[PDB]
RNA sequence: GCAAGACUAAAACUCAAAUGAAUUGACGGGGGCCCGCACAAGCGGUGGAGCAUGUGGUUUAAUUCGAUGCAACGCGAAGAACCUUACCUGGCCUUGACAUACUAGAAACUUUUCAGAGAUGGAUUGGUGCCUUCGGGAACCUAGAUACAGGUGCUGCAUGGCUGUCGUCAGCUCGUGUCGUGAGAUGUUGGGUUAAGUCCCGCAACGAGCGCAACCCUUUUCCUUACUUGCCAGCAUUUCGGAUGGGAACUUUAAGGAUACUGCCAGUGACAAACUGGAGGAAGGCGGGGACGACGUCAAGUCAUCAUGGCCCUUACGGCCAGGGCUACACACGUGCUACAAUGGUCGGUACAAAGGGUUGCUACACAGCGAUGUGAUGCUAAUCUCAAAAAGCCGAUCGUAGUCCGGAUUGGAGUCUGCAACUCGACUCCAUGAAGUCGGAAUCGCUAGUAAUCGCGGAUCAGAAUGCCGCGGUGAAUACGUUCCCG
């Protein structure tokens, strides 16, 4: 991937960190029912209002080594060239040629 | 046609893995992650120091990194502050105090990587590739391996079109899934490009299988 | 396996997770000091419940 | 094959009439798997045509498949053993197919009836392949 | 010479070759031999319909780029509403979103707003911190400067690495000795046998390696260890629920072992390698499946995973943002799903799995709703709780061959959930509607056994979004006379 792109993701995972508390808090008192009607649509305002990259569906998996957006398998963190190489080098512990 | 990694086919029968630790899958991709970063520091910071192998274990809420090596004077350091200076790098890499041991390799001709790296560097100064190739090959087998082959590829001499030596003596027997084979390869930067580096080195048959290796 | 298009050419891998189950009944004063003092070996989770 | 010779398959005769004959009509019966289907269109027959007419039911299926039984391929060869009630019962599925009543099973009966008293698109296409074989 | 023509017989000009014999390959509509779902014998499909998906073309501001006979076309992509995003329109920045080297000042940070589509810009609070040989330093931020950064821009015909293909084809080589002026040959050929250059015989050859097989994983029989969260044969109590005392037998869980070796008998082979039949045994001659892919070939594929020689841009081919596009639609092709019904549709009742997933998660149970779901609540970091209803099956009723009580496209009207946001462009629910379709030309594809056919279940990617892909079990066939031709 590009620098560019990699920097983007990375200032969206600071801005969803940032962000994480507030969002957590307007939803709470969205899903209210105690709270007044006014509360819940002044609270569902400012969800609105939020910044667009406080949101964690724009988020993108990217392989930690060289920022693949393709082939994640969330369980290692690399994409699948990466894991490839790893794996048969043997740095993966554990993981071993499948065959039944 | 293509090959099977020999060291990944062989993960589980008469290798093993070059990482023991057990993780749960909340934490398995941050390990690996700080594992290859540590891999990857080490393996520039060593570069003169001829290391081939590196285990890393996390034994409890630490960290230990056997270095193999053979110059182990240049990586301990003077009086010992070089592996104190490690020690500190690879705490701040890895969130984790980490110790570093040392295993002294006695016969660096036997080893794959030591090999890949000696031509990869002799084909930098300029070397003539096929002097070379036989001369590793003639001193692994004067070590003592049942069997060595050696290739390169690329812009051999600087040739315009590329292509591929290798040369073998001895036995190479790659589809016997408990022969020891060590394998590994290296790159060499000239000013005409990259020219890859691959050894295979046989050292006997393994009898008694993973139950012998005490996996 | 390949870098851009076979779509029929794939390593598969898989990872085994053991467990094992050890129960240990009227423990002596002993016991405990010396399941303690037992080394961990790194590759192996230990987990104690009282 | 080719170098080979291949053994025939042998299959286990039925757990009712212990008939090899019936088990091999049931298996060119069925249809994706589904060998109870077979089984109840098979049965109903064999059970309609013992009310129909007092015959043994084995007996009069095999009477019946004998008379259907051809004995020329097709240059004119004859058929083997094997390949006389191989056909035979193909002809005897496909045939009793095509007649109109509310189940498989009654009018796979009604044509072993029919059959038997040499009325059957089945012994039809018997005498076909008999003025076929008289051509050559 | 009747003629057709015969005989004698040049030069100008032009090329760097033209030839003979023999060697190694390749090919032959030359000859021998052998194998493979290659044919033959069968069972299901595609090509016809509707829809899903990829490609070509066309269209567009853009419809981003790559892959192109077999070996591209449900391919990279294990999952495009924003993001992803690489494309277009418009708005912005210039040593830059990111690194090293230099010079100065500030802790870093934090609150409230205002303008703007946002990127941005301006007012406005608190905090001003950590070490200290303490004169300053550690991060961290801002300002200046220039070497530079940056580039999914070009070259896979400069390359590394990785991959496909012939092809799981049985071949591919080397040393000493002999023969030949020589390239070369011999060995490796010759006779049987095998799934195999697998093995056994002969021979100017005598000796080795990589290939084949085996070692590795899984399944079928048994034994030992282990007895919980799993099990319940015998005993006892029971709300008849392994529920409870209890038991370690059995199922299972999962580590280690045993067994199969032509071992025994019969017949053949050649008096060898081998081959056919029989007993015992869970299993008999390779029991089944997986992984493993020789020397090489195609300037095959990938500079868009990554790395890298060379070329090119530098107030732009770099970087930030909002909206649009990748989802277009006279058309053509590939790969699929669903059907055309009675071996079936619908309704009522009632059985039997395996494997896998679950703490930002899966949810018992209750209430509300026709339903998608909502609320309350409970157990579970899991052989403990849960996804979860297996479905085809069996029993009963009804439909009676009709474009139908088949089929489920399309459209109208209401909703739910994820998400900042479902217009372009999501999935699902309810009411209404009810299209083509009556088994599909030439041609062509898969499959030899727990296989084909058919039925359901799970997962990777993932907020949401599978008819694709990778797995799991249930029911369970037909046919192989043979190598005459089709292909390799
Ligand atoms: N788009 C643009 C892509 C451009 C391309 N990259 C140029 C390229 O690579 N040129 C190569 C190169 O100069 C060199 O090759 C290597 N390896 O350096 C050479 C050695 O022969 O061959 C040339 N290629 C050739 N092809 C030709 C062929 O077949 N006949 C005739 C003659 O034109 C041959 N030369």
């Amino acid at each position: 991937a590009k620098k560019g792109m990699i920097n983007r993701e990375l200032k969206r995972e600071k801005t969803v960190a940032k962000y994480a508390a507030k969002r957590a808090e307007l939803k709470a008192t969205i899903a209210n029912v105690n709270a007044s009607d006014e509360e819940r649509f002044e609270a569902m305002l400012k969800l609105q209002a939020l910044p667009r990259n406080a949101s964690p569906v724009r988020l993108r998996n990217r392989c930690g080594l060289t920022g693949r957006p393709h082939g994640y398998f969330r369980k290692f963190g690399l994409s699948r060239n990466k894991l490839r190489d790893t794996v048969m080098q043997g740095d993966v512990p554990g993981v071993v040629k499948a065959s039944w | 046609g293509q090959k099977v990694h020999p060291i990944g086919i062989r993960l589980g029968v008469v290798k093993r893995h070059n990482a023991n630790w057990y993780a749960n899958p909340k934490q398995y991709a941050e390990y690996l992650l700080k594992d290859l970063q540590v891999r990857e520091f080490l393996t520039k910071k060593l570069k003169n120091a001829m290391v081939s192998n590196i285990l890393i274990e996390r034994p409890s809420g630490a960290a230990k990194v056997t270095i193999s090596t053979a110059r182990p004077g240049i990586v301990i350091g003077k009086k010992g502050e070089d592996i104190e200076k490690l020690q500190r790098e690879l705490t701040n890499i890895m969130g984790v105090p980490a110790q570093v041991s040392i295993n002294e390799i006695d016969r660096p001709d036997l080893d794959a990587r030591l090999v890949a790296e000696a031509i990869a560097s002799q084909l930098e100064k300029r070397v003539m590739f096929r002097r070379a190739m036989k001369r590793a090959v003639q001193n692994t087998m004067r070590a003592g391996a049942k069997g060595i082959k050696v290739e390169v590829s690329g812009r051999l001499g600087g040739a315009e079109i590329a292509r591929t030596e290798w040369y073998r003596e001895g036995r190479v027997p790659l589809h016997t899934l408990r022969a020891d084979i060590d394998y590994a390869t290296m790159r060499a930067e000239t000013t005409y490009g990259t020219i890859g580096v691959k050894v295979w080195i046989f050292r006997g048959e393994i009898l008694g299988g993973m139950k012998q290796v005490m996996n | 396996t390949s870098p851009h298009v076979n779509k029929d050419a794939r390593d598969q891998y898989e990872i085994r997770t053991y467990k094992r189950l050890i129960d240990i009944v009227q423990p002596t004063d002993k016991t405990v000091d010396a399941l303690m003092k037992l080394d961990l070996a790194a590759g192996v989770d230990v987990q104690i419940a009282l | 094959p080719r170098r080979r010779v291949v053994a025939a398959r042998e299959i286990l005769p039925d757990p009712k009439f212990s008939s090899q004959t019936i088990a091999k009509f049931m298996n060119h019966v069925m249809q994706d798997g589904k060998k109870s289907i077979a089984e109840s269109i098979v049965y109903g027959a064999l059970e309609r045509v013992q009310e129909k007419n007092k015959v043994d039911p084995v007996e009069f299926f095999e009477t019946t498949l004998e008379k259907v039984r051809p004995m020329v391929e097709v240059v004119p060869m004859e058929v083997r053993p094997s390949r006389r009630t191989a056909l035979a019962m193909r002809w005897l599925v496909d045939a009793a197919a095509k007649r109109s009543e509310k189940t498989m099973a009654l009018r796979l009966a009604g044509e072993l009836l029919d059959a038997a008293e040499g009325k059957g698109a089945a012994i039809k296409k018997r005498e076909d392949v008999h003025r076929m074989a008289e051509a050559n």
